[PDB]
């Protein structure tokens, strides 16, 4: 039920006999996977986790100085000398100053003056690199089990039945994971962290308990003191003159000064930069998509063998409507019959009693055996006016529903979305290895690209007339001697035969 | 002020209170009266400015010099900070700018 | 809008009878546009028998 | 130092000799002791630097200020030249360059 | 005799009856004018004089300052104010400085500080403009009067007979001047100071008792204090901040400083500049040519009526030879006969006694009546070998002379030089006013362009055969029915007839 | 050089006799170049009669 | 310091100890007090700097001269080396480079 | 046996009746000379010796100064003067310094100051030239006398039988040498030191007990003090100002300084230079080849008249194989029969007993008469598999051997090597003097170029069939009227007849 | 390699008999290439008589 209130929601349906199915997950969206006999699953990607990041360079915005010393020699004495020059922690500058009898020596000529002082970095910021083997994605998996749908369980402490929700950590070391959903069964996932945001031109900047991302060509352009890329208590700094300002000149000395806090300059320069969050030493990124392949072999239903409900069904409120034309129904059941299957139908008139639409949640069931229990389901009503009927006998309730739009419009939108998805799945879509899965791959993707329109167009899914139409179309394409008219017709005929062979 | 000698050179530890006054001490040559005109002198703290100030003949006026003695050249040292708050003046106002992006 | 969706859903519910009626009305026009008008007539009268 | 008043404002003509020492004068409020810490003070000559130095509370110590009195704000003025040779320091060393042709 | 030792020397000959004649004078050369009955004149241009030049702008390289004052206000007080701001002699600058409790007032914000000081220009340089009406040319005129030719009279104090030399000042106000040569006569000169060096893109720079010329498109580009030319004791200056360097603002003051002498910078920038000389307020320029027209109406000879010399003539040294193939002869006369005409002839053999060349100095004569006197003459020997004979009777002396080259070569060189001269005389060459002077003008310039070759080519100047050749050429060109053969032949015939009608 | 200037000056001294000799020798050649050689012969023998 | 005369000219052999002090000797004119302000003076060793220092009138201040006596011009000479180790300073640091090949 | 372990080894064979033979020796290789009746010789060139080298120029890297003096004169006094100026050991410089009342004299102008000091070269390096008459080559000559082949005699102290090894010093003074090998006989050698490394653009640089070779165009380019080679205690130097640095400008004096040790600069500049070794005053060079001509007239064998060995032969170890496909055999003989000839054969099968290969060591013999003695021989096995048999009777021993490659390949390689050798022997190959040696020369070089292939190709060296093939080829080439078919065929026929006439 | 050197040495040991066999087998082929195959056959069977 985690996929209900999401703006960017898709719909993926696989072949009836097709166990494998590929999907793409975006960091701001969700994916709903449904089948004929398998329960509906909902996949979401929460956060990109970066851990164990190496350090490349650290800059020092605010620094201090101490023990300023200077030494002056006038002409015919050579260059000035100081013992602290050989020390790596003391920075000095040389210069030439005018001298005379007022300064101690007689010959009038410019003298050599040197001035150095210590350098201590009181505050600093750091830059880290990001390697593909360090990334770790987190995906939550939910199951439509006719849950109550109440938002009271925000954290992961409790109120989360381990058979209804799960979390999976996809790492670059082992991309193959086995997910256990308890009574529902087990699934397999193989995710490939590719075609994401480039991490070869990005540096993770940590500064004053805040974090940003910067460009590598800009990080080296910054004009501040910097050290070598090693972990040392005290490291040989470089280009520290940019933080120590020397006066013009003096006949006997030179007084250096240190610049103030450069935090404001960095905050102003990083205005148009991306931000992130961090916990301890790990970082969280909210950008990046993922491609995955799911194997659904041991996944089954939970209430397929249950009986019918012989109690009283009642609406809890007016059924709401989502942006994707899906209707959520919240039912309250009275009686003590235990877990029983919920008899619900969608038709065009109260006397017709003919299924006209499909259900997003397969096998709606009540979870507890209480007297007055509650449950929720999600369905897809047909375009136009429709009637939802719940229950049997003289106690069955009916409700009117309306939905705007057109079937052809939705079909074309879904076809375009599937084409865009298949275009995103450029690599790792087919397999050119052992033979026997190539035809399976071409059938699988033609299904994933055309089934949304096949189900919407070809009548009431009789599975008998469509085969005859395909046969007659193949015959019409066969008895044609002209070029470019038999190949396309036979291809379309085979496509329709295969799409009818799959689940409708 | 304190007067010491470490390695045949005289150091004059002058605090903030002795600012603008002369002082007489003793050297191997004899008595030495040395005047101090330190303008940027501060209180006692780790930030210590030290510079040799040279001997000169009394028949010349000091030019761009704030320390002078007459026995030899004397090294002066004094702290430079504000209200003994362990903080330097650091009033540079350079305001270095960085590229945006 | 209000009636197009209804007749569209009706056509999609039982397309066999709809195609039978369409192919019947196709051969009952004197001109091409007249055949088009006759089949759109059948398309419009299809939802309500009355 | 000379102390005069021209238009309800006090001028203190301080020569080179009175450098780094305080002076007490009288105002309409009463006696005023004013300290002068002029570092770039020179001899008496037409080139005269003049700047108002302000009154301040005793508890707050001066900071990057070389003149302060406690009755009111007092305008200080003193010459700036070398050895009374009627010549300014003019040590700018800008070395402005001109286009060749 | 001032035109003997000059590298760039020309020769101008006018028509016999033609009084007017045009010439061009270059600042590095000379002009010799000769005629049949008129004495030879020598014109030279010495110096271009510029006087009464207006002033355009004045710069100040070295300046002083005095009475520096400043005023600072911290926030919640407004802009700073000073009484010396309204004065034009005091320059100030504004700025914003950080303030706090350490600077006098309470509120922690930055304030407004202003600082101004007086400005006095101790040394300055000036710039003047040059107008055409200010220029004044000086031309010296010498007369070949068989002078001794000694260079002992350099200045204009003495040793300059007023009938043998003269000076003329050509001004733009009155270009018509009347020259008096004493006994020789009077001439008229009309000179037009045109086609000279352009004075619309030049400025006369005066600095430290030295002078230069600069470009207007650079004089205004200089970055220094300046002020226009206004007669006053105190001048208002503009853009003086370029000479006063302000120290970085302190807590509550600002100490300005003045730059040193910029004489070295100006001397370095003016390295590739033109120089000149000056006397008082006048300037001297050594570049610029001139065009003139001379009217020789009242000019006559001095010794035409004198008798012959019956004394003893002797050579004083070996006759020298100039670059233009002219021979100077220095004679010493013994005897007391008074001023007498010098009998000198140039021939090819001692027995021939036939005049083969011309004389550059007309009517050679002795000036004094002393016993042993001296004189000088300048002649042009014919190409090849020749004999110069001086005197008559059994005391006449002879001397051999040789000159290389060819008559056709000299003729072609003189023709090309005359063509170049006529091309320089673009305007004011002919007159399109009243009729009767147009034919005179065309004849005059065809003479000045072709007489040098006419005299060199057409035989021995018999004046009788040339007329017959012209007549036969006119007849040959007349009896010709073909085109482009009669016009050119008749034109050449008329040209030759006219050139023979003139002086040869 | 040494003789060209002499004969040139001779021609320029008495051009009538020189032109007479030239026009006499012009009509005593069989070809154009032969006439040119004959007149240059007269030009060369002109200074010295001998 | 030693004072000698070889060929009507006075040589003053001054060692390192007599640095910055005046000395009085006798000449044919009379007593002569001559001051020496040699800064780079060294110990006694073969490397000997020798230069004439000139007489001048006492009514003028010295401008670029470190030796001055008043009888005549006197030639001064003194060694230039370090710690009497028979080694010159030779601190030129020219570092002349040669072509590779 | 000195030529066994050499990578660059050749093989030279001369004509049977040809006494003279030419060879080329490389400084990194060896030469083996064999014949039909003469013993095998081995020539090697050890070292090039250079002695009595003249000196051309000497430089001084480290120098000292002493007795610095200066003299200054202010204007109106002329140029400064010093007595030490005329001395060649004192270098001074002149200059102009500003003077005034502070410097001694009144007039305000700049004066002339001069400053000189002594110059003493404490350390220096030298440069020598190399003349062809100074070079001396050393060649060692070894004889294959079935020596033990033990490498225990490295130096020339002992363990070198004077009849088995010899040393020869080839000098430019006397290139003709007579070598005595004791019992073997005497040979003659004429070597021409030509076509070697050029010594007209090389200088031998000696510095700090080390030695290098430099280019003459670079040696003169160096900017340091220098002086030519003149035997004296005190030398005059030139261009010493490059090592003495003078200060800027002082009114009364100028203090010069001397540069430090320039050994590091020279060591850095001589990085890419060639090195050598030296002993005393002589130098050793390891580059340079040589051409020689050997006359073998009195050279004979030693054990040609000896008898056969009737003792016991045994192998001492597995016979080794060299890079040139040669097999060394080390035999141990038991018995006391005195010096006897070693019966050894090479065949293809134990029952064939037919000589299929040749021997590099002619007449293998035992040297001593001891009971258990040892000896060594070097042979060339045929390509493929072969059997080496030693001894006769029932005590003869056999050994299998294999050698890869092809006979045609070795033949072509030897032909190409001989062609390259004959191309190296450009001059002094033939004689154009008296007739009778021209045919000898052409036969000699065609033999030395083609015998390696003649012996390998033309059957089993029957000396009877080859003559018949040559005769029939001459006949086939004779009875042919076509061009370009008779000349080549007759030439090849004569070539084959001559190659069969020589030794096989 | 293993057999080429053997037959080469055999040919070089007794070239007369080898050339005799070659010239005998040369004239026993119908075509040029057939003669080449026949002589290479003799070349190959030459080492081992069997
Ligand atoms: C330094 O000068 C003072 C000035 O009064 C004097 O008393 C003292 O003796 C001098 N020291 C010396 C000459 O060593
Ligand atoms: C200024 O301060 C001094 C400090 O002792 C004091 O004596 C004087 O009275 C004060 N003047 C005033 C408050 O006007
Ligand atoms: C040098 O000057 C001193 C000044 O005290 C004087 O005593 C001495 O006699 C002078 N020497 C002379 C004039 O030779």
């Amino acid at each position: 039920i985690r996929c209900i209130g999401i703006g960017n929601r898709d719909f993926i349906e696989g072949m009836s006999g097709g166990t494998w199915v590929d999907i793409v997950l975006e960091h701001g969206g969700c994916v709903t996977v449904m089948s004929n006999n398998k329960p509906t699953l909902d996949f979401e990607l929460v956060t990109t986790t970066a851990s164990n990041m190496a350090e490349v360079r650290s800059y020092c915005y605010e620094a201090n100085i101490s023990e300023m010393a200077s030494d002056s020699r006038c002409p015919t004495q050579g260059e000035a000398y100081l013992d602290k020059m050989a020390d790596s922690q003391f920075v000095c500058k040389r210069g030439y100053v005018d001298r005379g009898w007022g300064n101690g020596c007689g010959l009038f000529g410019k003298g050599s003056i040197v001035t150095c002082a210590k350098f201590t970095c009181v505050k600093k910021l750091t830059g880290k690199s990001i390697q593909p083997e360090n990334l770790e994605y987190r995906v939550l998996v939910s199951v439509h089990a006719s849950q109550h749908g109440g938002m009271i369980n925000n954290d992961t402490n409790h109120q989360h039945d381990k058979e209804n929700r799960a979390r999976i950590d996809i790492t670059a070391s082992a991309p193959r994971v086995e997910v256990e959903l308890g009574s529902f069964g087990s699934i397999s996932m193989e995710c490939e962290p590719r075609s994401g945001l480039n991490f070869g031109d990005l540096y993770y900047l940590t500064m004053n308990n805040k974090h940003w991302l910067v460009n590598r060509d800009w990080f080296h352009d910054l004009s501040l003191p910097w050290h070598t890329g090693a972990t040392s208590n005290n490291h040989h700094w470089n280009n520290k003159e940019a933080l120590v300002e020397f006066r013009e000149a003096h006949a006997k000395k030179q007084t250096a000064v240190v610049l103030g806090s450069q935090e404001g300059a960095v905050h102003a320069a990083l205005a148009g930069a991306l931000e992130a969050e961090s916990d301890g030493h790990k970082a969280t990124i909210y950008s990046g998509h993922l491609k995955c392949r799911l194997k659904l072999d041991k996944l089954r239903l939970k209430g397929m063998s249950y009986a019918l409900c012989t109690g009283a069904f009642t609406f809890a409120r007016t059924p709401s409507e989502t942006i994707h034309g899906t209707a959520t129904v919240e039912l309250q059941y009275a009686g003590e019959d235990g877990p029983c299957k919920v008899p619900i139908v969608i038709t065009s008139d109260t006397n017709s009693m003919a299924s006209t639409g499909r259900l997003i949640t397969a096998n709606p069931v009540v979870t507890e055996s209480g007297a007055n229990s509650k449950m929720m389901v999600e369905i897809d009503p047909p375009f136009g006016d429709s009637y939802i009927i719940v229950g049997t006998g003289t106690t069955k309730i009916t409700h009117h529903w309306h939905r705007a739009g057109s079937s052809i419009g939705r079909a074309f939108e879904a076809t375009m979305r599937g084409a865009k998805r298949m275009a995103v799945l450029g690599d790792t879509a087919w397999d050119f290895g052992s033979v026997g899965g190539m035809f399976n791959s071409v059938g699988k993707f033609v299904h994933q690209v055309f089934g949304s329109a096949f189900k919407a167009l070809f009548g009431g899914m009789s599975w008998f007339t469509q085969l005859l139409i395909g046969f007659l179309l193949i015959w019409m394409g066969l008895n044609a001697r002209g070029g470019t008219v038999a190949m396309s017709f036979m291809g379309i005929g085979a496509m329709l035969i295969f799409l009818a062979t799959s689940v409708s | 002020v304190e007067v010491t000698k470490k390695g045949d050179t005289y150091y004059m530890f002058a605090d903030k209170k002795d600012a603008g006054k002369v002082v007489t001490f003793e050297t191997e040559s004899g008595p030495n009266r040395c005047s101090i005109q330190a303008m940027d002198i501060g209180h006692m703290c780790p930030a210590t400015m030290s510079y040799e100030c040279p001997v000169l003949e009394p028949q010349y006026e000091p030019e761009d010099v704030d320390c002078w003695c007459n026995s030899t050249a004397a090294w002066i040292v004094y702290g430079t900070c504000t209200h003994k708050t362990t903080g330097e003046t650091r009033r540079s106002r350079r305001s270095i700018t960085l590229p945006s992006h």
